[PDB]
């Protein structure tokens, strides 16, 4: 999930926008 | 600000800034 | 901290603190 | 929505928890 991809590893805009409504 | 490690309030803050008036969901587990 | 007016990052912060490891959804419009 | 109930008016824990997963 988001923690694994953006906290435990380096985040990205491409991944963050996947969590926008 | 997005291309780094982001945890807890730091991550929620990034989502808020990126997603704007669309909002977002934060599902850590 | 919750029983006040909460807007923008202030609201997202409150959700983060209250909801903890459940996470939350923020849907402003 | 949440903005109307917690920004434009005074928030509550009862309402905020409705947005927790």
């Amino acid at each position: 999930g988001i923690v694994e991809q953006c906290c435990a590893s380096v985040c990205s805009l491409y991944q963050l926008e996947n969590y926008c409504n | 600000f997005v291309n780094q490690h982001l945890c807890g309030s730091h991550l929620v803050e990034a989502l808020y800034l990126v997603c704007g008036e669309r909002g977002f969901f934060y599902t850590p587990k």
